[PDB]
């Protein structure tokens, strides 16, 4: 019951699932294969969620893969627990977008979406009760933020009722890899305020800063920022497979960090987070979680979250533990930073415990804050946007498949509208 | 024997001065929420009309 | 041939009912299977021929934990079908469970209630309980008390709540739903206990000396003081004391009728026989202001009413030599319109220790509910944190969009307001 | 139906309750368990059934010692939750445990106070044991006399203090909370017992012939006058005593209530059995100057009033045939406004013995508190060697810091200076 | 409880840790891989004291351990016990000092201390009670004078009510290895006085003269100086982690030992010391452990003790021992030697008592003393300074770190002050 679809589009957001249903089928015991091996009971009470039943006792997950060019589809199945992933749910062109948001949201990506959109209403009419959907994009590429914010629109206008949520990864100015990710950038950020109940956004920076900081591993690849961010991923969901103390679904979560609909970018966390050589000194406490997930370099983001007041705050504890002191440290870590929390709203702190840890780990913390801080981001990302646009540079690519200027124009005005009243509550006082 | 009297007179100054300060100033933050609170009731008033 | 029945609504609901429900059935003598190896009528039913059935119904709308409850030891107990379960949460959401997916549901529970009641004869009246601070607790207790108030009438209804602590929170919208709870509930039910979670804590903390207690430890002290005020029906007293005698005691006036509880003694095996636990000395535990079940503070207000009840080998004589002695004190000060304030009680069956739990088994107990004026502190609260989020109409959009009207927030304001005044207006001598 | 409870506060306090309490309960004989293989009331309360409880407290801000008897045989004797401990220590400052950390353990202690109180029904008054010359010790004696003054009233309090030797000193700054412990104590406690270590160690040397004494065998000898202090409260005997007959036989004025005490006999098994022990050498010896148990000469001054108790086969005629030899002497002179000075106490248990210890077993022992004229000289040596550090305000930053007040020295002079003018204007002739 | 951390900085200070962390080990029983291999009960009571519990059931010291360069704390890790260190507790830079205390002090120790900083928080945030922190540090090195100093204002800036402890390595003229000690010397000496709540000078020249002539070993190396610095360090606090007749803390030395708050710089000595072949000859008693620790070449500093007056005294005794020897031999020792005591503080020796011996030893003794005789080090190393500055030698190093001159004569003129007021209580009289 209450079980969401998944939905991934682009080669980064490929690449992002290709870990993500590893890191599933792991903690679920479903080997590559299909075939459940696992051990306790409670691995197979909730397993509909995520995985579909077929004959011969299998199991298939419920994912859908599109993508503009077929290369990545096309190695994502060589690679481990790619048998999995039903060959019907591939769908793919032969042209590609090129990096050009105008071809992946307007000419190719408008013809092609229907055969998408035939599977995934499929998938969504059949299910026992829907919760929603979740979607992995990313907003450096064309047909990746093109189609997918299309897929999000269309998916809203027929189901309005279910909610949405959007792991999206946007390009930092430290690490760039491509020269037009300010156009698509901000394109897509026009689009994607409107229609989705949740964004949580990524950055590579922040989590090449995390590998290298924390972790101490000498050469990062894009294996172990994925791993990282599938644990992520999963750690949100738990409470909703598994028993707990305080089972808090992800309707629940969007009730109580969302104070107005227009506010709901997030930035996530994940602790603990040691190295090889330190996993053996550090012992696990409510305490050592718990001071770790307020720490600025654990964010997933590079945005300084002490430049800014967190309108609201959430955790979602893993593995069995006492709720006294959960509760009491999370007063005392709202206590000791009074400064930092925003004052008309008291209590602002949402905390879930479940008693099923990550394999391998005793405790685990995912960290879902909505702070002030992130206006930073939008701000540097318009900064270059501007700074590109006022010359018209490479506009000609995007304005040869019949956009114009003006729909340029009021996506600049309404994403600095949205970094002006998102900073208007910060200087609020009651 | 003069520096030692003098030394006391210097120190016993200082100490009573800080708490009277914080005194006064706790005194001040009162006052001046009910203040607000009355002020926010007439708003209300408004609005609502 | 006289009968209760209980309602459990809500995660806290249910998971202080199961605690309940061990304790019954271990006082009573019946195994977990229901099967025993004339004072069980009150709480069971005998179905002809061997096992007894609970006259209890578990509502929530999230399944997992009627789940766990329906997969535990005690599966063979309840009726399989009076364990109503939803599909979808309400998200603590108060609009939800009161105006979109509650009244599916409320129509089940109402068949469920009506057939449970034509089996008994003498019914006393209906017992519910519910964690105030979430979506579905609070809505389907306000649909369910609306409903019953109508359909029964006269019949005696008792709310055993449990109100947000003063600064302790788990969510950070509970404030809104717990205003339009107490709203719902204030003209619709007949007694209301104060269960908020921080006192209880800091008594596991002082006095059975847990450092790190968890919902169970909270949820036995709960059940042990509702079976200590259910004793008097199913077992021989010298000073008995029924139900349907408490508005004619502890309630002054229709509107003034939440009042806060103690227990003592609460002692651990360790250390609980060096002491000869005296009445006298048990009776002034229970009247210290730190061993409140509510964290209230009784020194700031008058008294009106006292109702304490005793259990064991307690006579009566050592009982008003102690009541003098309260009486004598300065520090407790009864209102000017009540000179004499005490109802007492005396039953002669000492209460019963669970198997593996904290607290030892001693011969004296006693439980004290007390109606007093010091009470409109935690409303006061919980107005002002109210006040703080409805200036800028916070999260408001979350209840609009449920069916619920823009002017239903104001009105439950006013009605605190009016409980203020009159709590104010009560309390001032003649 | 009459009982006494005894307060140990300090180091050398609790090291002195140790002392007394393994001869309580030998000489009443309860194993050290607290059970028994109608006297036992002064001391013990009954718990119903098998072990007795002390009606002692033992208080101390640094954990060691209280560790250490927790850890001892005598783990099961005292109630777990009476023996208060803190967790920093006053480090020999006066100021700390008056002012900064035991006003938060204060009130613990009076609530055990309370409880203790209310169990008994003809209480006689309380005992106090404390060591001046330390930081905890002497402010918490002083803060506990002064709430238990307004607490109870009238109540009596006897203080068995260890003022500092005239040379031997442990410290550098104990003069400093000597004086002010002496203000604190002078208008508060109702009887002051001398017992400084020098004049014990030489009475060790002397009698019990050990070359290497420690303080066990100090805190021996104090237990066995506490003993023989109390004997008459829970023993037959032909001539009673009971604690509120003091002030009205040895205290002539409100402000002189110091006296010093003195034992006999004092010897070893090894030379004990060779004479007789009459009376009259056993008191004879009780009066001699070097047997003093503070280190006082008697021949510099006038004697007031001398109270002395006697234990074992002692027949009366013997005990006025030695007073009055006594007062026979030219070198024993009393006071000209006082003809008799003697009250006479006997009692037929005869002292017992502890296992491993230093005194052998005897029929005949006595026990002199007296007060004398002579007492001035401690208080003036203390005086001196006080005005000398404070002449120069040294070690005085370590107490001005704490809290306390320039000034708050200066007036403890001031009262020593007019208790030594008191005590000159007492002791000439009419 | 009443715990402390230790910081140590600079080679020298890593060097004295190193064998420090050893002896105490070694005390409790606990191998270089972090498992107990105890014999006694007592070894385990209290080792919060100074290691920290992790998983696994090992322990770790809660040691920080910062320099300017790698190489030092690369190579103590090579060493033996070298694994106990927390791998994350090692903070370095890349450039080093050069023996420069403005590098040290204002351009490279600045940015770098925040890690450091940010460790030292972390841990003393955690800890139970704190007692304090006790420094190790070298006074002739750039990088350590500097940085450890500052790092000593930081914390008291943070912690002004805990006790802070400094082992300072002063350079002597004697034995020299760097040319521009007595500029770096100058300067730390200004900012030590103003912040250390205590400080323990420690010279190499006298360890090597103990080492010549009272061991009488060939050839004296920096491991016995380590092990005698080491021993002396642990005679300290051994009390705190042992039970004993008068357990004395730190803060209660503090009380004891300071008159006043500038006098704080104290001399050490251990005792006993003999030689391999005379071990066997000597007899451990009371008389012979006070001669020797009263002996002026048994003193850890080139000062000599009978070229001034004591102002105050304090001794650590260990093993088990009776008091009144004790006593006796403190007021002999100070009657036989009236000239070097100070007059107008009478009782001007502290002593304690604790039952626990060294490992191989049945008697030890640590002495603490507060002498006016220090001024002759501070003499010579100013006239060395006030030699070497006329000139302006070697001061553009300094000058071109953002440091001016008015600092050095600021420096000079204060601990020329000190100097003097050190002095003017020697000559003053009562
Ligand atoms: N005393 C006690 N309180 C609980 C317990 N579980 C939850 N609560 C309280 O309940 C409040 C939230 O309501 P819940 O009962 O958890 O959830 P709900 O009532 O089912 O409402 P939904 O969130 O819509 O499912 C929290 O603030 C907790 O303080 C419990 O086991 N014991
Ligand atoms: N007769 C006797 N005196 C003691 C004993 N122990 C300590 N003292 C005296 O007590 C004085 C110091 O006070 P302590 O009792 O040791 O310490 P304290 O009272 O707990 O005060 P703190 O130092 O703050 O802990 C010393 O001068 C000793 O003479 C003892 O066992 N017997
Ligand atoms: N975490 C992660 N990020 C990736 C990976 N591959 C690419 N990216 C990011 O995706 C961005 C490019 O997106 P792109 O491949 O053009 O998306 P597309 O246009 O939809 O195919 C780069 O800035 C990378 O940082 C990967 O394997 N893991
Ligand atoms: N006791 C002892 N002293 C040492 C040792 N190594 C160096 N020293 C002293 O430290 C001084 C030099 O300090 P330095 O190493 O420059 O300190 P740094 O600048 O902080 O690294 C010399 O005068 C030595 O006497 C050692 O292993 N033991
Ligand atoms: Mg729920
Ligand atoms: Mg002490």
């Amino acid at each position: 019951m209450r079980e969401i679809v998944h939905i991934q589009g682009g080669q980064c957001g490929n690449q992002i699932g290709a870990k993500f249903w590893e890191v599933i089928s792991d903690e679920h015991g479903i080997d590559p294969t299909g075939t459940y091996h696992g051990d306790s009971d409670l691995q197979l009470e909730r397993i509909n969620v995520y995985y579909n039943e077929a004959t011969g006792g299998r199991y298939v997950p419920r994912a859908i893969l599109m993508d503009l060019e077929p290369g990545t589809m096309d190695s994502v199945r060589a690679g481990p627990f790619g048998q999995l992933f039903r060959p019907d749910n591939f769908v793919f062109g032969q042209t590609g977008a090129g990096n050009n948001w105008a071809k992946g949201h307007y000419t190719e990506g408008a013809e092609l979406i229907d055969s998408v959109l035939d599977v995934v209403r499929k998938e969504a009419e059949g299910c026992d009760c829907l919760q929603g959907f979740q979607i992995t994009h990313s907003l450096g590429g064309g047909t990746g933020s093109g189609m997918g914010t299309l897929l999000i629109s269309k998916v809203r206008e027929e189901y309005p009722d279910r909610i949405m949520e959007t792991f999206s990864v946007v390009p930092s100015p430290k690490v760039s890899d491509t020269v037009v990710e300010p156009y698509n950038a901000t394109l897509s950020v026009h689009q994607l305020v409107e229609n989705a109940d949740e964004c949580m956004v990524i950055d590579n920076e922040a989590l090449y800063d995390i590998c290298f900081r924390t972790l101490k591993l000498t050469t990062p690849t894009y294996g172990d920022l994925n791993h990282l961010v599938s644990a992520a991923m999963s750690g949100v969901t738990c409470c909703l497979r598994f028993p707990g103390q305080l089972n808090s679904d992800l309707r629940k979560l969007a009730v109580n960090l969302i104070p107005f609909p227009r506010l709901h970018f997030f930035m996530i966390g994940f602790a603990p987070l040691t190295s090889r050589g330190s996993q053996q000194y550090r012992a696990l406490t409510v305490p050592e979680l718990t001071q770790q997930m307020f720490d600025a370099k654990n964010m997933m983001c590079a945005a300084d979250p002490r430049h800014g007041r967190y309108l609201t705050a959430s955790a979602l504890f893993r593995g069995r533990m006492s709720t006294k002191e959960v509760d009491e440290q999370m007063l005392n870590v709202q206590n000791k930073n009074s400064s930092y929390f925003v004052e008309w709203i008291p209590n602002n702190i949402k905390s879930s415990i479940c008693d099923i840890p990550p394999k391998g780990l005793k405790m685990a913390v995912t960290f879902v804050g909505n702070s002030t801080a992130i206006q930073e981001m939008f701000k540097r990302v318009a900064e270059q946007f501007t700074a590109m646009f006022r010359r018209k540079a490479f506009l000609h690519w995007y304005t040869g498949e019949g956009m114009d200027e003006m729909e340029f124009t009021e996506a600049e005005s309404n994403m600095n509208d949205l970094v002006s009243e998102y900073q208007q509550y910060q200087d609020a006082t009651a | 024997i003069e520096k030692q009297q003098e030394e006391f007179k210097k120190q016993k100054e200082k100490e009573q001065q800080e708490a009277e300060k914080q005194r006064n100033l706790e005194e001040y933050q009162k006052k001046l929420k009910e203040k607000l609170h009355m002020h926010i009731v007439k708003t209300d008033q408004e609005r609502i009309e | 041939m006289r009968e209760v029945i209980s309602i459990h609504v809500g995660q806290g609901g249910i998971q202080v009912g199961n605690a309940c429900w061990e304790l019954f059935c271990l006082e009573h003598g019946i195994q977990p299977d229901g099967q025993m190896p004339d004072a069980f009528n009150t709480f069971f039913s005998e179905t002809g021929a061997g096992k007894h059935v609970p006259r209890a119904v578990f509502l929530d709308l999230e399944p997992t934990v009627i789940d766990e409850v329906r997969t535990g030891t005690y599966r063979q107990l309840f009726h399989p079908e009076q364990l109503i379960s939803g599909k979808e949460d309400a998200a603590n959401n108060f609009a939800r469970g009161h105006y979109t997916i509650g009244k599916e549901i409320v129509d089940l529970c109402l068949d469920r209630i009506r057939k449970l009641a034509d089996n008994c004869t003498g019914l006393q009246g209906f017992l519910v309980f519910n964690s105030v601070g979430g979506g579905t607790g609070s809505g389907l207790g306000s649909l369910l008390l609306e409903r019953l108030s109508v359909d029964y009438g006269k019949k005696s209804k008792l709310g055993f709540t449990i109100y947000p602590s003063p600064q302790v929170s788990t969510a950070v919208v509970e404030p809104y739903n717990s205003i339009l709870s107490t709203h719902s509930l204030l003209e619709h039910t007949d007694v209301a206990v104060m269960l908020d979670n921080e006192a209880i804590y800091d008594i596991c903390r002082r006095n059975l000396d847990i450092e790190r207690p968890t919902y169970t430890n909270l949820n036995r002290l709960i059940a042990q003081v509702i079976s200590s005020l259910t004793a008097s029906l199913r077992f021989d007293g010298a000073l008995n004391v029924d139900i349907t005698e408490f508005q004619t005691n502890l309630v002054p006036y229709p509107r003034i009728h939440f009042m806060l509880s103690s227990y003592a003694p609460i002692i651990s095996a360790e250390k609980a026989y060096h002491e000869q636990l005296s009445v006298a000395e048990i009776t002034n535990s229970a009247f210290e202001p730190a061993n409140m079940m509510a964290k209230c503070d009784p020194r700031h207000g008058k008294y009106m009413a006292c109702s304490m009840m005793y259990r064991g080998d307690v006579v009566p004589k050592d009982v008003n030599a102690s009541i003098a002695t309260i009486k004598t004190k300065r520090t407790i000060q009864f209102v000017d319109w009540c000179p004499t304030g005490f109802k007492v009680g005396i039953n002669y069956q000492p209460p019963t220790v669970v198997p593996g739990g904290d607290l030892a088994k001693v011969m004296r107990a006693v439980c004290m509910i007390s109606n007093s004026t010091a009470i409109a502190e935690v409303f006061s609260r919980l107005d002002h944190k109210f006040d703080l989020m409805y200036a800028k109409r916070a999260f408001v959009h979350w209840y609009v969009g449920e069916g619920m009207e823009e002017g239903e927030f104001s009105e439950a304001r006013e009605d605190l307001a009016a409980l203020e005044k009159d709590y104010e207006e009560v309390g001032i001598e003649t």
